[PDB]
């Protein structure tokens, strides 16, 4: 989610993406604790036994045959955390979140209500508007001509800069706003 | 809900308490700054294992491309804090 | 009939005298007046009509339609303040003109005891809606829009004309009282068949009937606000009328004649229908809707029974309102996002609650909730097509889910979900606009206690 | 694998600007200033306005404008056994025909 | 070995079953790495028209125009008339209707026939 | 004068007035839950003095208090039916939505609309209530449609969740297909009976066709989710728990069985459609049975038990024992509710998890929660003397003996022990292990607020079923004597029941671990009947809608035909017409042209 993606994914990337869909899988099929604990370990014996091979070819043969028995024997209704993109509280309280800019458009009499807050607010934007026209600049010279090759941002360089395009990742509404 | 305003005290204090279960590194050998690979030795295969511990403990998934770069237990206390929005 | 039409020609100097800062809330007073005046015309009788004078008469089916129209004009208004605030003087007097010279010519028209004055007045509500349209419109289509809105009703009320005359040298009077009394059956003949078709065409060109509705679409996303609101509430219904004036004089034809249209409107409200479900702008979703609801009309008005035209009637204002109240609610997002997408704006329950309320019950009105004079009409021409046919059911049933579908699939894709990040222009919503979709929304719950007012003159 | 020296110094520089932010979201003790102005016992109003006053309501309207329709409020017939007496008559229903009782 | 997954329109292939991610070659890792670079671009713009303190109006897309027109209005100038369309127009558009002309006129001659015969028993028929 | 009727208008008017002072200065403030659970009491309170007329003499009523319009010879007029079915189901469905509201005071305490909330439930109690007294087919409509509303407002509760949205739209496609049955039978009803008012409709209906009844069945499996039109009620558990404890577990959901209830005296006269009716509860019970014994979700569990409990309860209608039925739904209204309050609970004790997986050693833990639920499970297997055996037990019984189908029968039989056996699974899966969830522990039971509401019916499902069948008057032949074998069928196939899915989950702790049958995916993607049906018939429709309605016939053949050949041939002609050079030798040559055909043609 943070992290910028790359192009593809190594063969490294992919082996453990199957070892922990694998582990994941094998907890569901496993209610109890120690049984578990038991084929996973059997599950990791079973994974590391080619871990020293060197040859690509055949280490792709494997991974191959590995996630067609993964698909094969893959729980069809698996445990997801509940906030999970399956849970059952994915997107529960993605209703209850508002953008920051709403506030500007309240009424004096509501704004007169909280003033400490919104004192607090104006010097958030004045520091949004001097680090902006820095920013651009920045974004401007670090990057390659003939554009971004990927997506991941540089930080701030000197002493009172701030990190290009930060406002919009620093105010986040939250996780549970009300 | 009614569920207490974890800290990064306690964020930082289960992380240890879960590593030091983990029986492949030494209790006394481990800090918050330790690195995985190169200051205790472990594999990537150990690390995925780590992260899937962290998850257990916390209630919550970790994408594997954030996982995947998760070095330190101080790198997996600051991710949590960040996800959770923890102040202090 | 003097004491409603008077009035409404006295707009016209008290809008060109007045202070250039005081046109709109002088209109928006006293057409308020005008319309708490043709309130009276309500109290109708069970016995033959309201018969003024020799030009002029009134039944329990004009008497809603010319409330309709008379309430109509000052919503019209209201939705037209906003986005004509940089226009001169002389353009917004000449927009309101516009506007009252097409609320006379409906009241008129309506209450016309002779059918060629009907012709008349009902050619002329073009050249307002015309001039509106292709004027103030915002995008280059509407000038291809108007042109359509022309020949489109052109071409089917030119052989009308002929027609009328030439009952008026076999029969010797056009006047409807008469022509009522006087009635004589229509032999099988190929002659009677182009009479038929003739008197008939016109009325389904303006439905619109299924297959000659390309216009409507192109018409309604085209026109502005209060243009789209007229359209959809009121021009509709002259088809409607006129078929319920004119089928009087075509039986026993009407009992074979009617089968190619039934057929395409039976079929047809199933295709409109299923058109809004894949639909990317919000007003041509609202306009095949319309065009769905008055397939229903059609079938109702082809049927000829007392419940089926009970029901054509009642659907009748329930429509006008309905969509009058959508096309408001579009143009409130329209006029904050200016794209007319339905998938841009998104999650607006979040940022404008009370709005949302209203899409809510614009959207449940539009999906005939009982007990809301909407389902009202649809029940009596449901009841009155089992009659004539049992099978019809499978088709009305059919409609009625997919109508509820695509209604409540408008509701979730704009209010619904998580906003749109980069739109940060969504300001707090208007007390003109709140006010507006509560005059919309008010007198059909009202209506709902006392839907004799709506029956119609069979009831 | 890990972070790149770059992506760490910006993660680090983001969130303590987003802790910042976070910790500006809290309130002053006086933070919502509130406008003043103006213009059993809970049980017993409750009971006096939720019930009392509807009940005479409707039972005024039924018994002074629905039951002055006929057919308005149509009840079912009670129940009549033998051995019983009727108010508005005052006969007796017969007994039935002393049927042969055993277990 | 085990049994093997057909995929079929509405229940596609998993990116894990896929033979293609293991055929790679140095042209489909150009091919990944300028799709990227596309993606940077695109997201860069983005990003700097969103994060910008003095726009305050929506952001134009032009791909949802171009989506939008190309549904709307880009559909008749590119129709052109061949025996596939002709045929799928006249099936779709003529078809049903004289398939529920049919049903309904043979429907209401057999109710005019039993009407007329006078055996329907249409007691208690007031309303119509 | 006869407070009967004072008393039942007197309890669905005094529901109504939290609605309407929800603009008042209370709806801003945090009293408004509990004015609103305060008024429900109260109601329920009242209308128990009605029920009690009855008991003591067989008091019933028509009170046609006010006259809506009249067409020619139907008058409309809002009409109540105060009868034993009416006066049965208001204290039953009141005293749950007492105990809900009780208890989604201490569920809902975080959620910033919560005066919203209860707003909503009450609006739907009293959709619920106008749809249950209504003496016309007009008001039944009314109520038909409000809860169907209701439903939809209250499952995309949460309405930034894209499944929340999804399922409350799932709700609303299936209601409309049933609601064309519904409107077939109000239009064939007006169309014979001349009536939709039901004193005349029984009077003129001495053999009822098949037409209106089949509309009927259809309605009826359209709001009871019947296994055609199944899949909407586990879609609903998107709603927040006492949504689905109040709405879609025993209030809202009987409402099918309730309008075949209504309609039984037309119902036993017609052989096919009470065949019809038999085999489609039974096909539903046993499908949802077997479906819910796999599940893992405990919401889905509940569920689909509902889903095979409403199957049975039209079973029983099918054999001609329609006051069996309305005897079933009153207690299972309670058993179920409370079941689903046990789940809630449950839920919010383990930080919103729903995973059976997630929760271990509860029996200690948590123990209010473990002998509620205990009680309603028993309750609900039809164990002996409690408030589930004076209805199951009955139902099994005539069932039995009864000139019917043996599949329908034996598929009975089979979903009673599957019933037994999907209890078994959620009380080992959720109380008997070691614990299984995260090491924070939030435990906590001490609410006066839950512990109260799960009480009240807790002793509601011990002692109801007693109460009610020696209150109530019999209406029905009884089955007095019966082969011993016979007698005691739902005790068997139930105690064998219990006794598999035990022995099949002891085996859960062996050190072995197999790759799954076919049968067991079968039963865990719902006979994969949502998939197929969900992506099939939607993507044809859907693709159609833009293919050819929109852009083959609207966009092109429609613009074809009438306008863009009139301009083609138009502007072809004024091109033919104005392409003149100009030159007078071509002119005066057609002059000489004209003038000689005008001389030897028209004379
Ligand atoms: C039911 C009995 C009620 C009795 C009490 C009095 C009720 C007065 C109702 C007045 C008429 C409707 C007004 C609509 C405009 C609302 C304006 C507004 O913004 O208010 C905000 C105001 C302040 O809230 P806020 O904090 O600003 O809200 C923030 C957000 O906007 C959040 O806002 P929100 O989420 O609160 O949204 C408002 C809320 C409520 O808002 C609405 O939905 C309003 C429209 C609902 C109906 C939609 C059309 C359906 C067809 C109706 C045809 C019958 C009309 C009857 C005559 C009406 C005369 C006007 O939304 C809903 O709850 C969904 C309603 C779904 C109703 C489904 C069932 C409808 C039929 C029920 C049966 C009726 C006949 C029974 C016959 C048999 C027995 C006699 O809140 C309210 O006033 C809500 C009122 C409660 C809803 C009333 C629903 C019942 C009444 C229906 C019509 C009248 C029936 C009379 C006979 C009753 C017996
Ligand atoms: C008349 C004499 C009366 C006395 C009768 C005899 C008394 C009783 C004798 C017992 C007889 C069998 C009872 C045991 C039930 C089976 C248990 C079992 O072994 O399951 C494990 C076993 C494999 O499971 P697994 O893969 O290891 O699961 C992984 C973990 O265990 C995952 O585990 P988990 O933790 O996730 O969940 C565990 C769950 C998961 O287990 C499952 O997967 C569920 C599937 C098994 C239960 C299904 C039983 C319902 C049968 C209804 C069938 C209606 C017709 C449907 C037709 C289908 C047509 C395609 O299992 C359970 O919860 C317990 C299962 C049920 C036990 C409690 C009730 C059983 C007694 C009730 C039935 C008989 C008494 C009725 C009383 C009335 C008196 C007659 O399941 C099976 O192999 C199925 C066995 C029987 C299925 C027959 C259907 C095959 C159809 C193939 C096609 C044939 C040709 C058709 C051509 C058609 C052309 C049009
Ligand atoms: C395009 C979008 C839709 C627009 C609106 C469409 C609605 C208009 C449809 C016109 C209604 C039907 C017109 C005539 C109906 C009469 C019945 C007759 O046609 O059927 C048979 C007639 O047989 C044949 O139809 C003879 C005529 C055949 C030639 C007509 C052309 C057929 C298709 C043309 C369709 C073109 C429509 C669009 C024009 C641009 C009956 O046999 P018969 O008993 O002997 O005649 C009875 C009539 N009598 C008593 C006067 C003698
Ligand atoms: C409240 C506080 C005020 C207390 C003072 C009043 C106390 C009772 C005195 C009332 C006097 C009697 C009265 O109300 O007048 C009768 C009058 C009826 O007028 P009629 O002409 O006789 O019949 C209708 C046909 N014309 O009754 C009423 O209007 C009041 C009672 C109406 C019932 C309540 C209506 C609520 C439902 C709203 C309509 C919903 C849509 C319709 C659904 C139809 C379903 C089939
Ligand atoms: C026998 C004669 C019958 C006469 C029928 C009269 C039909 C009335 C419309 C005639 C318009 C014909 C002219 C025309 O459309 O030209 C094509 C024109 C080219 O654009 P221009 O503006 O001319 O040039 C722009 C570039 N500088 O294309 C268009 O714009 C088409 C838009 C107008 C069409 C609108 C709809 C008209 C047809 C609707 C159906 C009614 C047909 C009436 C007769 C049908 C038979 C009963
Ligand atoms: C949206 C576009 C729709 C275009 C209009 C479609 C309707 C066309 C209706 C026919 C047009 C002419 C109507 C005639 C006016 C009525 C007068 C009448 O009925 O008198 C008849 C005359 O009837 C006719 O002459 C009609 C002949 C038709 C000539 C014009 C052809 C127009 C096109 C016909 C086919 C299309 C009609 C349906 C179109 C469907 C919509 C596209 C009797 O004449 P007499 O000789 O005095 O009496 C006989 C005993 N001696
Ligand atoms: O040091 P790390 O960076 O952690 O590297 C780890 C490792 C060296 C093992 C790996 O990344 C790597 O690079 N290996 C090189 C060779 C190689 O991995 N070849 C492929 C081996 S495939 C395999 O491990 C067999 C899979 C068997 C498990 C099948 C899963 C089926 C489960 C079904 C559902 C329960």
């Amino acid at each position: 989610a943070f992290s910028a993606p790359a192009a593809y994914l190594t063969h490294q990337q992919k082996v453990l993406r199957l070892y922990k869909r694998a582990l994941r899988h094998l907890e569901s099929w496993c209610v109890h604790r120690d049984k578990y604990r038991y084929f996973a370990c059997l599950m990791r014996a079973r994974f590391d036994e080619h871990k020293n091979e060197k040859d690509m070819v055949k280490a792709t043969q494997l991974l191959r045959q590995a996630e067609e028995e993964f698909w094969y024997g893959q729980h069809p209704q698996p445990y997801i955390f509940p906030e999970s993109p399956g849970g059952t509280s994915y997107e529960r309280y993605e209703c209850y979140k508002v953008p920051e800019w709403c506030l500007d458009d309240w009424h004096p009499s509501e704004k007169a209500m909280y003033p400490d807050y919104f004192a607090k607010r104006e010097q958030w934007k004045r520091l949004r508007r001097e680090s902006w026209e820095r920013e651009v600049k920045q974004l401007q010279e670090e990057t390659p001509p003939g554009g971004p090759r990927t997506e991941a941002l540089p930080p701030a360089r000197k002493e009172g800069d701030l990190p290009p395009l930060w406002w919009h990742i620093v105010t986040r509404p939250r996780e549970r706003p009300m | 809900s009614d569920a207490p305003p974890l800290t990064l005290e306690a964020i930082k204090d289960r992380v240890l308490y879960v590593l030091k279960l983990y029986d492949k590194i030494d209790p006394e050998k481990l800090s918050v700054n330790s690195h995985f690979m190169k200051d205790l030795g472990l594999d990537s295969l150990d690390q995925v294992e780590i992260i899937m511990a962290m998850e257990d403990e916390f209630g919550f998934e970790i994408p594997d491309i954030d996982a995947e770069k998760l070095m330190c237990p101080q790198e997996i206390v600051d991710y949590i804090a960040d996800k959770k929005d923890v102040y202090e | 009939m003097l004491k409603i039409i008077i009035p409404t020609t006295m707009l016209l100097p008290m809008t060109w005298m007045s202070k250039h800062n005081m046109i709109w809330i002088n209109a928006t007073v006293h057409s308020l007046l005008i319309s708490l005046i043709s309130l009276s015309l309500l109290n109708q009788l069970g016995e033959n009509s309201l018969n003024f004078s020799l030009t002029f008469f009134s039944d329990s089916l004009s008497a809603p339609l010319l409330v309709l129209t008379t309430w109509l004009l000052p919503l019209m208004l209201m939705a037209s303040q906003s986005h004509l605030s940089k226009e001169t003087t002389t353009r917004k007097k000449l927009y309101i003109t516009m506007l009252i010279l097409l609320q006379l010519f409906l009241i008129m028209t309506f209450t016309a005891t002779e059918l060629i004055l009907f012709y008349i007045l009902f050619e002329a509500t073009l050249v307002p809606t015309l001039i509106i349209i292709t004027r103030w419109g915002n995008q280059t289509e509407r000038l291809n829009a108007g042109l359509y809105f022309l020949f489109y009703t052109l071409a089917g009320s030119l052989p009308l004309l002929v027609a009328l005359v030439y009952i008026q040298n076999t029969t010797g009077s056009l006047n409807f009282l008469i022509i009522h009394y006087w009635s004589h059956p229509l032999s099988n003949s190929w002659s009677n068949i182009f009479m038929w078709l003739a008197c008939i065409m016109a009325f389904m060109v303006k439905m619109p009937l299924y297959g000659l509705h390309l216009w409507l679409p192109k018409a309604h996303v085209e026109a502005p606000i209060a243009g789209s609101m007229v359209l959809a509430a009121v021009l509709l219904k002259l088809g409607g009328y006129g078929m319920m004036r004119i089928t009087t004089i075509l039986n026993p034809l009407t009992n074979y004649m009617a089968y190619p249209f039934l057929m395409l409107s039976m079929w047809g409200m199933i295709m409109t229908s299923s058109i809004c479900l894949r639909q990317t702008d919000l007003k041509s979703l609202i306009a095949y809707s319309s065009v769905s609801h008055m397939a229903l009309v059609i079938v109702a008005i082809m049927i000829q029974t007392p419940w089926s035209f009970m029901g054509a009637t009642a659907l009748m204002i329930a429509h006008g309102l309905t969509s009058s109240m959508l096309f408001c609610l579009a143009n409130t997002n329209y006029e904050r996002v200016h794209s007319r997408t339905m998938i841009l704006a998104r999650g607006l329950q979040t940022l404008l609650p009370l709005m949302a309320t209203w899409w809510l019950v614009a959207s449940l009105t539009n999906l005939a909730l009982p007990p809301s004079i909407n389902l009202i009409g649809e029940l009596f021409i449901i009841t009155a097509s089992f009659s004539w046919s049992n099978i019809t059911i499978i088709l009305m049933g059919m409609n009625m889910m997919i109508t509820a579908l695509y209604s409540l699939y408008m509701l979730i894709t704009t209010q619904r979900g998580k906003y749109t990040h980069h739109i940060n222009n969504i300001k707090p919503s208007f007390t003109r606009e709140n006010a507006l979709m509560a005059l919309h929304i008010l007198p059909l719950l009202l209506l709902t206690l006392n839907p004799k007012m709506i029956l119609g003159p069979l009831y | 694998s890990g972070y790149t020296p770059d992506e760490k110094l910006r993660l680090q520089q983001l969130r303590e600007l987003r802790r910042r932010w976070l910790k500006d979201q809290e309130l002053s003790p006086r933070e919502p200033v509130l406008p003043p102005r103006r213009v059993t016992y809970r049980h017993s109003i409750f009971a006096v306005t939720h019930v009392l006053i509807p009940v005479w309501i409707i039972h005024y309207y039924l018994k002074y404008h629905v039951t002055a329709k006929p057919y308005t409020v149509v009840e079912r017939k009670p129940r009549i056994f033998p051995g019983d007496t009727i108010l508005e008559t005052g006969e007796v229903i017969p007994l039935m025909k002393e049927f042969p009782d055993q277990h | 070995s085990f049994p093997k997954y057909k995929p079929s329109r509405l229940a596609t292939l998993p990116a894990t079953l896929d033979p293609a991610e293991y055929d790679i070659s140095p042209e489909t890792r150009k091919a990944q790495a300028e799709r990227l670079a596309i993606r940077s671009r695109l997201k860069r713009e983005y990003l700097l028209q969103y994060n910008d303190p003095n726009r305050l109006g929506v952001i134009e897309d032009p791909a949802l125009i171009r989506w939008t027109y190309a549904r709307s209005a880009n559909i008749y100038p590119n129709f052109r008339p061949t025996p596939k369309t002709s045929l799928l127009g006249a099936l779709f558009g003529i078809g049903p209707l004289f398939f529920w002309y049919y049903v309904f006129k043979t429907d209401r001659d057999k109710k005019e026939k039993l009407i007329q015969e006078g055996k329907l028993d249409q007691t208690f028929n007031i309303s119509y | 004068m006869n407070p009967f009727a004072s008393l039942t208008l007197t309890t669905l008017t005094i529901l109504t007035i939290p609605i309407m002072m929800s603009n008042s200065n209370i709806y801003k403030t945090n009293l408004y839950p509990n004015y609103v659970k305060t008024t429900v009491s109260y109601a329920f309170t009242l209308s128990l003095v009605p029920l009690l007329m009855f008991m003591h003499t067989g008091q019933e009523m028509i009170i046609s208090n006010w006259h809506w319009m009249t067409l020619q010879t139907v008058e409309l007029s809002l009409s109540f039916k105060m009868d034993y079915f009416s006066v049965m189901f208001i204290p039953v469905a009141l005293f749950v939505t007492w105990s809900i509201m009780e208890f989604s005071m201490w569920y809902m305490h975080s959620d910033p609309f919560i005066n919203r909330f209860f707003k909503y439930l009450l609006l739907f109690l009293i959709t619920m209530m106008i749809l249950v007294t209504a003496n016309n087919l007009f008001q039944l409509f009314i109520g038909w449609e409000g809860v169907g509303i209701m439903s939809f407002l209250l499952i995309g509760w949460w309405h930034g969740r894209t499944d929340a949205n999804t399922a409350a739209l799932q709700a609303i496609l299936y209601n409309r297909i049933g609601d064309i049955g519904f409107v077939l039978s109000m239009a064939w009803f007006l169309t014979h009976s001349n009536a939709w008012d039901l004193q005349q409709i029984f009077m003129l209906n001495n053999e009822c066709p098949n037409m209106p009844l089949i509309g009927l069945l259809l309605a009826a499996a359209g709001k009871s989710a019947q296994f055609g039109l199944h899949p909407w009620l586990p879609s609903a558990m998107e709603g927040p728990t006492p949504v689905s404890a109040l709405l879609h577990s025993s209030t809202m959901v009987v409402a099918g069985v309730f309008l075949l209830i209504r309609f039984y005296p037309l119902m036993e006269t017609n052989k096919l459609v009470q065949t019809m009716t038999l085999c489609l509860g039974a096909i539903t019970t046993l499908f949802t049975a077997l479906c819910a014994i796999t599940q893992n979700d405990i919401k889905k569990i509940v569920a689909f038990s509902t889903s095979s409990q409403l199957g049975l309860m039209m079973v029983t209608i099918g054999i001609n024992q329609p006051h069996l039925a309305f005897l079933h739904i009153c207690m299972h209204a309670f058993f179920k509710a409370m079941l689903f309050m046990c789940s809630g609970s449950i839920i919010h004790s383990l930080n919103d998890e729903q995973d059976i997986r997630k929760m271990g050693g509860l029996y200690k833990a948590m123990p209010f929660t473990t002998t509620a639920l205990i009680i309603g499970s028993l309750a609900l297997t039809g164990m002996p003397y409690l408030t589930g055996f004076y209805s199951k037990d009955l139902i099994i019984e005539a069932v039995n003996m009864s000139y019917t189908n043996a599949w329908a029968l034996l598929m009975t039989l089979i979903a009673t022990s599957l019933t037994a056996a999907y209890s078994t699974r959620i009380i080992f899966f959720a109380f008997l292990g070691k614990p299984r969830f995260p090491p924070l522990v939030l435990i906590n039971e001490n609410n006066p607020l839950l512990i109260n509401s799960i009480k009240r019916l807790l002793i509601g499902s011990i002692f109801a079923g007693f109460i009610i069948s020696n209150n109530i008057p019999p209406m029905t032949v009884p089955n007095t004597t019966m082969p011993l074998y016979m007698k005691m069928t739902a005790l068997i196939v139930t105690i064998m029941g219990f006794m598999l899915a035990l022995e099949l989950n002891n085996t859960t702790y062996y050190l072995k671990f197999k790759y799954p049958s076919q049968t067991y995916k079968f039963s865990n993607m719902l006979g994969y009947y949502p998939s197929i049906m969900h992506r099939l018939p939607t993507y044809h429709n859907l693709s159609m809608s833009q293919k050819s309605a929109s852009s083959l016939l609207d966009l092109i053949w429609l613009e074809t035909i009438l306008p863009k050949t009139t301009s083609f041939i138009q502007m072809k002609m004024s091109i033919m017409v104005s392409n003149q050079k100009g030159l007078i030798k071509l002119y005066f040559l057609s002059f000489l042209i004209t003038i000689m055909i005008s001389m030897t043609l028209f004379n």
